[PDB]
RNA sequence: UAGGGGAUCGAAGAUGAUCAGAUACCGUCGUAGUCUUAACCAUAAACUAUGCCGACUAGGGAUCGGGUGGUGUUUUUUUAA
């Protein structure tokens, strides 16, 4: 062992899929299995934003974001501690926290 | 040697069809016996957010690409180059969980400019809508894109750049979409996103000097 | 050389590998209600008046 | 009553650029690469080179009369990472520290609509 | 359920259940005697058209065919049968 | 196998790294191939490593597709539909 009633990932009726390359592995790897995350943070950071709305010529502007998705191999997903190893049972979960 | 002793400046103006004409400065570079400087850095663009122009803060995002058509005095006047969103705000408005659409259509204005425009537009849900979503069907989208085509050739013939420009500032095309669309589908966010030049014809100094006073 | 004498209120949690650092709030004695959260190095309590010439770096929690 | 040079920053990895121009940028002015302010040659992308580097950008901008500034961040970008390296952060706070004003901030990281096949090879980069 | 009369159940449970299981099968579609307003005539139309039929000859239109049921025009009494 | 396509990855080949060696792991490029038309090959952990037909045993609670019934839930438009 089988491990994993899907298999790994996300594929059915669907036979074969357009793969993705890893940001990190820099491996290839289909858009099921994948393991995707939006960081999204303020370009700015906490410490400085105070020296920014300070010395700006803006009486405030706002604070524009920084968009991006992120693709991972499953290997580099665990090495980098994004995904862990959930006992057997805590697998068949699917919650953000 | 120094590479700022020689460096003569300049001033950037802008159509009048705008607010604070006043943009900041630029740097250029003098000449010799035979040979010239002014032309030597004209044709070129400058790109400034909608904002330091319309003054306003509602277009807080989105930038104007202007190009200097000719000099004077030190006050280099300007002709419209094109439009941009901030980026970011495009990549934000998109979510997971919902349909995304797309636009386009080229076009002989008449001023005889050739312009390509981009109308991105989403589905929105309903206010009151179990399901997690907000998707489209597909055939409805086919019908969605074709609508957009006409609604834009039409506000482009009915024309000019100057007359066109002040249909981009107050985002009035955005409205005209929603009211031919509702009589379908709900929609949100609806941009023009862009907008770029191609085949702009010959100078005509004042067809432009009539954009100032 | 401007010295801002800041009073410790809330001793928070232990830090560092070797426990050389506590965390630390602080109440600015000399501008009360400011209540920034720096670090320090010592065997601390609440009420250790604390000394900073660096007004302000505000600090973040170090392995 | 102020003038505006445009920034034109960028930090991948193993290097970073503080690179002032005009607001058009067919001309340019005081460009500062990392290695320059660090000969270890090791950390060419350091949260520091950037740090003493940006201060070159307000020495040779508070020289030729740049009060103030609008400010651009770029990744690699390309195929690459689109995860800004050290740089751009330390710069974006040292640049505020150097009298400079700030205005209009935004990424530019060159994004593709796919296509250029990324390096490594199928089975990947690997130690 | 340990048991039940499936002979005759409720009337309920049929109305909803699928045409081909009410036991004895029977259709849902049914016919609909139409006065276009002008004439008195009365044409015998079917609930699921596939054809729009014309009314009698007046050349009028009536009822468009869609997925299942016509959409009939404005005028039409459409008494069922 | 012969035409078309040749972005990206990327055996092979080249490389710089690491290493006692490193012809491998790590990094950057890279034909070929990945893609398609037309023709070959017929293998696989082709995996539930469980031949199919059937017929009978013991409880449940989910779900996809149908169908039946409940003056069943909203939709509201006037009641339905």
């Amino acid at each position: 062992p089988k491990k994993r009633a899907s298999n790994g990932r996300n594929k059915k009726g669907r036979g074969h899929v357009k793969p993705v390359r890893c940001v990190n592995c820099s491996k290839s790897i289909p858009k099921d299995k994948a393991i995707k995350r939006m960081a999204i943070r303020n370009i700015v950071e906490a410490a400085a934003v105070r020296d920014l709305s300070e010395a700006s010529v803006y009486p405030e502007y706002a604070l524009p974001k920084t968009y991006n998705k992120l693709h991972y191999c499953v290997s580099c997903a665990i090495h980098a501690r994004i995904v862990r190893v959930r006992s057997r049972e805590d697998r068949k979960n699917r919650a953000p926290p | 040697v120094d590479p700022f002793t020689r460096k003569e400046w300049f001033d950037i103006k802008a159509p009048s069809t705008f607010e604070n004409a006043n943009v900041g400065k630029t740097l250029v570079n003098k000449s010799t016996g035979l040979k010239s400087a002014s032309d030597a850095l004209k044709g070129r663009v400058v790109e400034v957010c909608l904002a330091d122009l319309q003054g306003s803060e509602d277009h807080s995002f989105r930038k104007i690409k202007l190009r200097v058509d000719e000099v004077q005095g030190k006050n280099l006047l300007t002709n419209f180059h094109g439009m941009d969103f901030t980026t970011d705000k495009l990549r934000s408005m998109v979510r997971k969980w919902q349909t995304l659409i797309e636009a386009n259509v080229t076009v002989k204005t008449s001023d005889d400019y050739v312009l390509r425009i981009f109308a991105i537009a989403f589905t929105r849900a309903q206010a009151n809508q179990v399901k997690a979503h907000s998707y489209a069907q597909s055939s409805h989208i086919r019908a969605i894109r074709k609508v957009i085509s006409e609604i834009l050739t039409k506000e482009v013939q009915g024309s000019t750049l100057a007359q066109l420009t002040s249909k981009l500032i107050p985002e009035v095309i955005n409205k005209e979409i929603e009211n031919a669309t509702k009589d379908i589908f709900p929609l949100q966010n609806i941009h023009v996103r862009k907008v770029k030049l191609l085949k702009q014809p010959k100078f005509d100094v004042g067809a432009l000097m009539a954009l100032h006073g | 050389t401007p010295v801002t004498l800041a009073k410790v209120i809330k001793v928070l949690g232990r830090t560092g590998s070797r426990g050389g650092v506590t965390q630390v709030r602080v109440e600015f004695l000399e501008d009360t209600s400011r209540t920034i959260v720096r670090n320090v190095k010592g065997p601390v309590r609440e009420n250790d008046i604390l000394v900073l010439m660096e007004s302000e770096r505000e600090a973040r929690r170090l392995r | 009553s102020q003038v505006f040079g445009v920034a034109r920053i960028y930090a991948s990895f193993n290097d970073t650029f503080v690179h002032v121009t005009d607001l058009s940028g067919k001309e340019t002015i005081a460009r500062v690469t990392g290695g320059m302010k660090v000969k270890a040659d090791r950390d060419e992308s350091s949260p520091y080179a950037a740090m003493l580097a940006a201060q070159d950008v307000a020495a040779k901008c508070k020289e030729v009369g740049i009060t103030a500034v609008h400010v651009k961040i770029r990744a690699t970008g390309g195929t690459r990472t689109k995860t800004p390296g050290p740089g751009g952060q330390a710069a974006l706070r040292a640049l505020a520290r150097s009298g400079l004003r700030i205005g209009r901030i935004e990424d530019v990281t060159p994004v593709p609509s796919d296509s250029t096949r990324k390096k490594g090879g199928r089975r990947g980069r690997r130690l | 359920v340990l048991v039940q009369d499936l002979l005759h159940p409720t009337a309920a449970s049929e109305a909803r259940k699928h045409k081909l299981k009410t036991l004895v099968q029977g259709p849902r579609s049914y016919f609909l005697d139409v006065k276009c307003p002008g004439c008195l005539n009365i044409t015998t139309v079917f609930s699921h058209a596939q054809t729009a039929v014309t009314c009698e000859s007046c050349s009028t239109i009536l009822c468009t065919p869609t997925g299942g049921k016509a959409k009939l025009s404005e005028g039409t009494s459409f008494r069922r049968k």
